[PDB]
């Protein structure tokens, strides 16, 4: 188990760690998060009490380094930092554990939720979507735009998701206009899976990362990307039997985890009604269809 | 964006544009079968592609053989229309290619957009105008070439005959849409109006009769009366 220590907490803030969250008061003696499960990426996220503008956060993997959070009063945010001195990093953390000034990652043992939401998400792929090569961890916030959003403006602060556009030359083979527009299998299997992502696991990883950024930061372009990646699969007549089997599990846990009161803004009615009831794969998402119908029957 | 009454004069400016109407592409008769089921039989159709400034009509005849062995024909017909309009654009010299293509039915937008991806600077637009181009097959010479076709064929016409020698494009389009609306509303009566007088003839090289300026005024009034008459018959007014 690993630990993300905080030098201090000078401003009141709601802190998230994966799907968990807790409130820290202004100047409260809080010094971080312990017992973080090794083996997964994680996200530590913030929403300031005095300014809910900019949810922001950091994706990280404790296997890649020792990371700590220090509030920067000039830039006005909690920054992640890497400690290269291992012996000092152990001692300060030790001291803060001994004084019981850390919250424990509150994982229930029966509970696979975080694994189910991040099964395909790897840090190395996050660092290609979020480009800041001098850090081993990746900053995301509520306002960052995607490369596709920018094409339709600071490129260094962008989310480089894979561009999906159903009315583009990439999606449509000359001479196969109707075929490729009504059946996106070419675009899914040849252009995206064989060509760009190389395999279904990388495709799923980006889909899962997009959802998590939409959910945790309210990042609108991330929501667009998540829905586009769902729609591309569902609008394909030919998908490797197993890949729809895996889609259903991924989407089921995403819908299960979504806050009930964010469904109006995080779920696109058109995409979901099309995917569940009209698409080639309308009968391939049994678990997702059941949870959607029982939890959000209004959207449908 | 969409084309309506607010930007109606844009049709007659010097930016090349084409209307595309797909109503008459897929045409069928419906009949009972020996077993008492119902079956369709396709008949030849056409794409109606019109330059409203010049009157140039690109009439692509859609021969029934293109439907043979195909499924979902009403959907296929939109894609075939888009394929053919795209082929027409590619066939035209650069300086003749349109800057806008206006489709009369919004279901043509995506098929045409996808077929025209290679032409990102040609705007594909809907219209809020209710245009009566479905009645093109009430023009005898157009109906005749479509029904006589034994293979796919493109035939070129000027749907304004020689009117632009005497009137503006705005007026010619208004006359055309009035004639087509009248033929759409009561075809028999419209043709009666257009031919009633045997001394006014259709030139071999024209579609409509050779009316004088004064006679066109009379004809247009009679067409308006027909449309109003039929509206009264319809709604009991
Ligand atoms: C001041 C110090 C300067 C340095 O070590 O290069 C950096 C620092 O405090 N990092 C942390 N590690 C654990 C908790 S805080």
């Amino acid at each position: 188990m690993n630990t993300v220590p905080f030098t201090s907490a000078p401003i009141e803030v709601t802190i998230g760690i994966d799907q968990y969250s807790f409130n820290v008061k202004e100047n409260q003696p809080f010094h971080g998060i312990k017992d973080i499960p090794i083996g997964h990426v994680h996200v530590i996220h913030f929403q300031h009490a005095d300014n809910s503008s900019m949810r922001y956060g950091y994706w990280f993997d404790c296997r890649m380094g020792n990371f700590y959070i220090q509030y920067d009063p000039k830039d006005g945010l909690y920054k992640m930092m890497e400690e290269r001195d291992g012996a000092k990093f152990e001692n300060i953390v030790h001291n803060f554990k001994e004084r019981q000034m850390m919250v424990s990652y509150p994982k229930i043992d029966e509970d696979d939720t975080w694994y189910n939401l991040t099964e395909f998400v790897q840090m190395d792929k996050i660092r290609k979507i979020v480009r800041k090569d001098e850090n081993q961890f990746s900053y995301v916030d509520s306002s960052m735009t995607t490369v596709q959003e920018n094409e339709l403006s600071d490129p260094a602060h962008s989310l480089n998701y894979t561009v999906i556009n159903f009315k583009s030359r990439e999606a449509i083979r000359p001479g196969h206009e109707m075929e490729d527009f009504l059946d996106k299998s070419y675009y899914l299997n040849t252009v995206m899976l064989q060509g760009i992502f190389k395999n279904s696991s990388n495709y799923f990883g980006e889909l899962q990362f997009a959802f998590l950024n939409a959910m945790f930061f309210g990042n609108y372009g991330s929501s667009l990307q998540w829905h586009a990646m769902i729609e591309l699969i569902c609008s394909s007549a030919t998908v490797p039997k197993h890949m729809l089997d895996k889609l259903d599990e991924i989407l089921y846990y995403q819908i299960k985890t979504l806050p009930e009161q964010y469904s109006d803004i995080l779920l696109n009615e058109r995409v979901w009604n099309i995917c569940l009831y009209s698409s080639f794969q309308k009968n391939s998402l049994h678990n997702t269809e059941k949870i959607m119908e029982n939890k959000y029957p209004e959207l449908l | 964006g969409a084309m309506n009454s607010s930007n109606y004069a844009e049709l007659f400016n010097n930016d090349i544009k084409l209307f595309v109407d797909d109503t008459n592409v897929y045409r069928v008769t419906v009949h009972k079968t020996f077993e008492g089921n119902v079956a369709t039989k396709a008949i030849n159709g056409c794409i109606f592609t019109l330059n409203p400034k010049t009157g140039h009509l690109f009439l692509k005849i859609i021969h029934t053989s293109v439907w043979a062995g195909q499924k979902r024909l009403s959907q296929l017909a939109k894609w075939k229309t888009a394929e053919e309009v795209s082929a027409l654009v590619r066939s035209l010299p650069k300086e003749e290619q349109p800057k806008q293509i206006i489709v009369t039915r919004k279901a043509m937008l995506d098929p045409l957009e996808v077929h025209m991806l290679d032409f990102p600077n040609i705007a594909i637009r809907p219209t809020e105008l209710r245009l009566p181009f479905s009645a093109a097959m009430s023009i005898d010479k157009l109906s005749d070439v479509v029904m006589k076709a034994t293979e796919p064929q493109m035939v070129l016409f000027n749907i304004y005959d020689d009117w632009l020698d005497r009137i503006s494009s705005y007026t010619a389009f208004s006359r055309l849409t009035l004639l087509l609306r009248a033929l759409k509303t009561n075809e028999e009566s419209a043709k009666m109006i257009l031919l009633s007088d045997p001394t006014i003839t259709i030139k071999s090289y024209h579609l409509w009769p050779s009316f004088t300026d004064e006679q066109w005024i009379t004809i247009e009034s009679q067409m308006r009366d027909l449309i109003l008459t039929e509206y009264g018959r319809k709604y009991n007014v």
